[PDB]
């Protein structure tokens, strides 16, 4: 039920004013500070600060004090992260979350959101994915499938639905190719099907 | 600081009679005034306090009133249990000064005293301070005047009397007069007067005795 | 306070484990842990002196002994390889959290050597797998090496190296390069060596073809 | 603003009904509303037997001066509400103790105020009450009812107490050192030595500024700094249940532990609250008490949190030479 | 259930001291004003010492500064301390209470403990009996020359109350105390008139002499 929902990407200029967000449902909004980590890629995770949304009240990170401002939204639920200056090392994932405070002795991020990746890029974005890709021998343990990727930014959200015959199962990740990156995984459950059928693919590009 | 009188120092009435004792402060205690009851060789008894509320478990005859400098205890229907000692105290102050206790006395019909005599016995003969005593059991009248007999003469010197309260349930008094005599006078006397002896009963003759 | 923690935390093979944090807010404040897989949300794992949410694992738990709060993990299986957090009430502030630096984890695993599954076969075979896979390491880390022409390679690799999988926790891995197949029909020979091929399990195979 | 913290002003119709101990930090707030602690003093120490602020409550309590900034703050302990819940003893009155002149102490039954090294409290027995001067207690049948009026309450000085943060005795002395720079001319304080002196005046009455750090005597200041901060603190929250009055020891204890009573914003921000799904037929609710918050003191060139805080009249000696 | 006990009086040389002690049961004494009455021996009832729950404590005038009275809250007791005992503080002491929802009137008070001071020394009861004469249904039991006062006569352990006639003490010419205790039945054929306990008292003997027929 209770769940905060963000934006699955955001990609802008270095040093131009970014803000994202974080919307609650299941729950009345005004009741629970909001919470921001960082994460930068590689590395652990660094928390900025709460914001009760009732009030619009803040507490910061000494680390983060000018760097990041927290706004609220009360009425259509949600909490703002704001800059004012993206600059080159706010490439990172950020999270928002629900904190849940039993008196004096408790705090917990219960429920915690999906993530936003800011990136100052200083690059531009594009996605081409085709491959034929007809099917042939080459072996052993390595079946024979079908695979379609490229483009410069992350948002991979292929969503087939397969794995009985050929490629089903989970995708490959993401290898920093110069600006771009590297294809999909295609194993199949069992060679005897190694002749494969096109899908539907299903690749959306964000960006 | 504060006296507190009691009017009638002593009183007497019958059974089912109507008894006031007032109590005076020499300055206002507004109504912190309490009532106690004593029995002889007893701790004093709460019966009211604050010069009108009666103690759980007093009986409802017991009645308080009055405020100020001027108090009265009132027993509505006199009853043979109520032979006591009543003090009126304040506790307007940290002196809870008591005052004089009014013994209450109970009049009934004269009863007439029953006489006993008692020689001293063996080991009182060899003690050396052998002692005679007359008891006069369950007379109303405390007035039991008994003198003693040795030879038909008067005596006066050792002749102890000591006369009980009056009983909680007939109201009558009971006294024991004796007579302590050195080995020489006592074996030197071997009759005794049997005089006359005086009790408001008309019992003027009524004396036991005891030879040897 | 600061809750400190131990950057990492040794391989524990199935045993048990007793991440740890300390700190002054520890003292009167109860440490909630957070555990973060890698490419996934933190989730708590516990808030309270032992209470746990639904769904996880009973293996998980809370304790504190003064100034230090521990998790501590029974069964130390491959779902608990991830970094745990711990965060607190600030001390000087009421209203305030502090967080931990995040300690890591390790567990053991079972080799595999599975290979990359379709090279995506062009026309003109540009390269093949011809890479060392470090998949399932058994310790520390030894990945291989590629050879062009039977030395250290200089021309571009794409190296995908992979992050834990939620499905098969194995660190499975996969690598291809491309050189629009005019370049490699002059060499035969491309070699990749793991140099543990006992647990890598190398699955380089050779291809001795333009 | 003013009004009462928790609990409406009392009405007592039973002066001989016993006063309870009550265990729960809202009940004794509650207790503190009514008078109760007060009554409960006047019972132990002046053979006083009744109630004091009927009808009134803690909120119509006399003070001197009349006009008293922190009396506006109901969330701002007196010497008597930090003695109810065991934080300072209000002791009662010896003859040596100095009755300050300017307060209006006729038909006062209780009056205290806070002395160099303490705080004092004088009363009267029932049926009695002060006279002009305040040193005796005569008849008074106005008070023959046991249930008196809060006015028949009198509170000396601008005083607020909260919880301290113990200091150690070097401070202390560093503190009465400059405070001894700053009054060369006192001499004694309420009776006790302030500074050496060959020849000194009468007791004047002395209105200065002072705060208790819990040691020997109190730290009285001419040039001070005091910062008020809200510290959301568990003794900030009072929890009733609007109507039944203030919670029990356990409810208030689940409350302030659990997160689920409902309650204000600071509440919710601080401990977390439930509204909703109504599990009980009514929640607890936990308010924050309205008061500034904890005084911090800078003084003598540092910063204490004093047990009590305060600007009331006592009673100097000065040198004379 | 609720009471107070006392302890401590007895026989005190002139200018002693002796500590009388009140031990409350169902009261807390450290909760409720606690005081000390006297009555001397034929007199009237006289306020002495009260403590106040508060700790304050006042004294009647004839016993400041002699008289301590204090409270310690083991054992629940509350003590007077008395010093420069005279002749005119023989007297029997009760510990009250005093409870303000009466105003405080002594609702709760104790059987009293009896303190004698006096420069002579205690002896024995020296019993005997006074068997029924021929002449004339009275037993009784004679204690002669006993110094100290307070002397118990209880004839069948308690069993025998019917009849009782147990005289007050008269001082003696010598300086001692007699006591002529008697019960009236005139006849029970040796059944429960006599072979009973007769006396008890300060010093420990029980004398349970026979007043068998002569
Ligand atoms: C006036 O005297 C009162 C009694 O002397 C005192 O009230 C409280 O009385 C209770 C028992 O009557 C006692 O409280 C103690 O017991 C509870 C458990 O029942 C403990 O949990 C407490 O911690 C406490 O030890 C005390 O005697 C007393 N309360 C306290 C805190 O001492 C009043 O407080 C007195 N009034 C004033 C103004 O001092
Ligand atoms: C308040 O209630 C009544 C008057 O309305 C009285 O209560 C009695 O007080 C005495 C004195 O201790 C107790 O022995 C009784 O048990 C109480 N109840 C009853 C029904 O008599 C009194 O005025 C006040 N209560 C108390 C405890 O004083
Ligand atoms: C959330 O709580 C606030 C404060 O209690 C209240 O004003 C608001 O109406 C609540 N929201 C909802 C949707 O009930």
């Amino acid at each position: 039920e209770v769940q905060l929902v963000q934006p699955g990407a955001e990609v802008k200029k270095p040093g131009e004013s970014l803000k994202i967000s974080c919307k609650g449902s299941g729950y009345n909004f005004s009741n629970n500070w909001i919470g921001w980590v960082r994460q930068m890629p590689g590395k652990g995770l660094e928390y900025m600060g709460i914001i009760y949304p009732g009030d619009s009240d803040t507490r910061y990170n000494p680390s983060f004090k000018g760097q990041v401002t927290m706004s609220a939204d009360r009425s259509i639920s949600t909490a703002y992260l704001q800059w004012s200056s993206l600059k080159a090392s706010d490439t990172a994932i950020y999270y928002c979350a629900r904190l849940y405070r039993r008196g004096w002795t408790t705090d917990a991020f219960d429920i915690w959101g999906q993530g936003t990746r800011v990136t100052a890029s200083s690059a531009s974005t594009k996605g081409p994915s085709v491959f034929p890709l007809a099917p042939s021998s080459k072996g052993g343990t390595a079946a024979l499938g079908c695979l379609v990727k490229d483009y410069f930014p992350e948002p991979v959200t292929v969503s087939w639905n397969s794995g009985a015959l050929t490629s089903g199962v989970h995708t490959f990740p993401a290898v920093l190719q110069s600006s771009g990156l590297y294809s999909l995984s295609s194993v199949v459950t069992v060679p005897s099907s190694s002749l494969g059928t096109q899908t539907y693919i299903c690749n959306v590009n964000h960006k | 600081d504060i006296q507190m009188t009691q009017s009638p120092s002593s009183l007497s009435a019958s059974v089912g009679d109507r008894v006031s004792i007032t109590c005076r402060a020499s300055q206002t205690i507004s109504t912190y005034l309490n009532w106690y009851q004593q029995k002889p060789g007893r701790a004093p008894k709460l019966l009211i306090y604050g010069a009108s509320s009666l103690q759980s478990g007093v009986p409802s005859r017991f009645s308080g009133s009055g405020s100020g400098t001027d108090f009265t205890l009132t027993i509505s229907s006199l009853q043979p249990e109520d032979f006591a000692t009543y003090y009126c105290q304040e506790s307007d102050s940290p002196s809870f000064t008591f005052g004089q206790g009014t013994k209450v006395q109970i009049k009934r019909t004269v009863a007439a005293p029953s006489v006993f005599i008692f020689p001293p016995s063996d080991e009182q003969l060899k003690s050396g301070t052998a002692s005679v005593v007359c008891l006069l059991n369950n007379f109303y009248p405390r007035e039991a005047k008994v003198q003693w007999k040795v030879d038909n003469a008067l005596q006066s010197g050792n002749s102890q009397e000591s006369v009980t309260e009056q009983d909680s349930k007939d109201s009558t008094y009971s006294l024991s007069s004796t007579l302590t005599l050195s080995k020489a006078d006592y074996e030197k006397h071997k009759v005794y007067a049997c005089e006359v002896t005086h009790q408001g009963l008309s019992s003027p003759v009524t004396k036991s005795f005891n030879r040897g | 306070s600061e809750l400190t923690q131990d950057p990492a935390v040794s391989v524990a093979l199935g045993q048990t484990v007793r991440i740890t944090c300390q700190g002054d807010t520890l003292r009167r404040h109860y440490a909630a842990w957070y555990q973060q897989k890698p490419g996934q949300a933190p989730v708590l794992v516990i808030y309270d002196k032992n209470t746990r949410p639904s769904g996880i694992p009973d293996r998980f738990s809370g304790s504190s002994s003064g100034n230090t709060a521990s998790l501590t993990i029974t069964g130390a299986q491959a779902e608990d390889e991830a970094d745990y957090y711990c965060n607190s009430r600030d001390s000087s502030d009421n209203l305030h959290v502090v967080f931990g630096g995040g300690t890591k984890l390790t567990v053991l695993g079972q080799p595999k050597a599975a290979p990359s599954v379709t090279l995506f076969p062009p026309s003109s075979e540009e390269l093949q797998a011809n890479k060392a896979t470090l998949v399932c390491l058994i310790s520390d880390f030894y990945p291989g090496a590629v050879t062009v022409a039977w030395k250290a390679d200089s021309s571009p690799v794409k190296a995908g190296v992979e992050t834990t999988t939620p499905s098969k926790q194995s660190n499975n891995k996969y690598a291809a390069s491309s050189y629009l197949s005019l370049t490699p029909e002059q060499w035969k020979s491309h070699r990749s060596y793991s140099c543990q091929v006992t647990h890598e399990g190398s699955t380089v195979e050779k291809t001795v073809a333009p | 603003d003013s009004g009462p913290i928790i609990c409406a002003g009392p009405i007592h119709s039973n002066k001989s009904a016993d006063i309870p101990h009550l265990l729960g930090y809202s009940e004794k707030i509650c207790q503190i509303d009514r008078l109760i602690h007060v009554s409960s003093w006047l019972r132990n120490h002046s053979q006083f037997q009744g109630y004091v602020g009927q009808r009134g409550g803690r909120s119509q309590v006399s003070y001197y001066p009349a006009e008293n900034s922190y009396s506006r703050w109901s969330g701002l302990l007196s010497p008597c509400d930090a003695d109810w819940l065991g934080m300072l003893v209000v002791k009662k009155a010896k003859g040596s103790d100095m009755i300050v002149p300017g307060p209006s102490y006729k038909g006062k039954v209780f009056f205290e105020r806070p002395t160099f090294d303490g705080y004092v409290g004088w009363g009267c027995g029932s049926g009695k009450s002060r006279t002009e001067s305040g040193e005796l207690c005569s008849s008074d049948s106005g008070t023959s009812s046991g249930l008196l009026p809060s006015n028949r309450v009198l509170w000396i000085g601008d005083v607020a107490c909260q919880p301290m943060t113990p200091i150690p005795e070097e401070t202390f002395l560093e503190l009465k050192s400059f405070s001894q720079s700053e009054f060369p001319d006192i001499c004694k304080i309420d009776g006790i030595v302030f500074n050496q002196c060959e020849g000194e005046s009468l007791p004047q009455p002395f209105d200065v500024a002072w705060m208790d750090v819990g040691h020997s005597h109190k730290i009285i200041m001419r040039e001070h700094k005091t910062k008020w901060v809200q510290e959301s603190s568990s003794k900030d929250f009072v929890c009733y249940k609007e109507g039944t009055g203030p919670c029990s020891e356990s409810e208030e204890k689940t409350c302030k532990t659990s997160g689920s009573c409902r309650g204000d914003m600071q509440f919710c921000k601080v401990a977390g609250c439930e509204h909703g799904e109504e599990a009980s037929e009514a929640k607890c609710r936990c308010s924050l008490v309205h008061k500034p918050g904890e005084v911090v003191v800078s003084y003598g060139g540092m910063r204490v949190r004093p047990k009590c805080y305060g600007f009331s009249r006592m009673m100097a000696t000065l040198e004379v030479n | 259930e609720v009471q107070l006990v006392e302890s401590g009086g007895g026989l005190v040389q002139p200018g002693g001291s002796l500590r009388l002690s009140c031990a409350a049961s169902g009261i807390i004494v450290s909760d409720n004003y606690m005081s000390w009455v006297r009555q001397a021996p034929g007199k009237g009832l006289e306020w002495v010492s009260v403590i106040y729950t508060g700790g304050s404590t006042f004294y009647a005038d004839s016993v400041k500064g002699r008289f301590t009275i204090s409270r310690d809250r083991s054992k629940n007791t509350l003590d007077l301390q008395m010093n420069s005992l005279s002749a005119e503080d023989t007297a029997v002491y009760y510990c009250a209470r005093a409870l303000g929802a009466y105003d405080y009137a002594f609702d709760l008070w104790g059987q009293g403990n009896l303190v004698t001071v006096s420069s002579a020394s205690t002896k024995g009861p020296s019993v005997f009996p006074l068997a029924p004469s021929s002449k004339s249904a009275a037993l009784g039991c004679l204690v002669k020359d006993y110094f100290p006062e307070p002397v118990t006569v209880s004839w069948n352990s308690g069993a025998l109350t019917s009849g009782v006639h147990t005289f007050p003490a008269v001082l003696q010419s010598s300086g001692l105390y007699s006591l002529s205790s008697v019960v009236t039945v005139p006849s029970s054929s040796l059944g429960t008139q006599t072979y009973i306990c007769n006396v008890n008292h300060k010093p420990s003997n029980t004398k349970v002499d026979k007043k068998v027929e002569p």
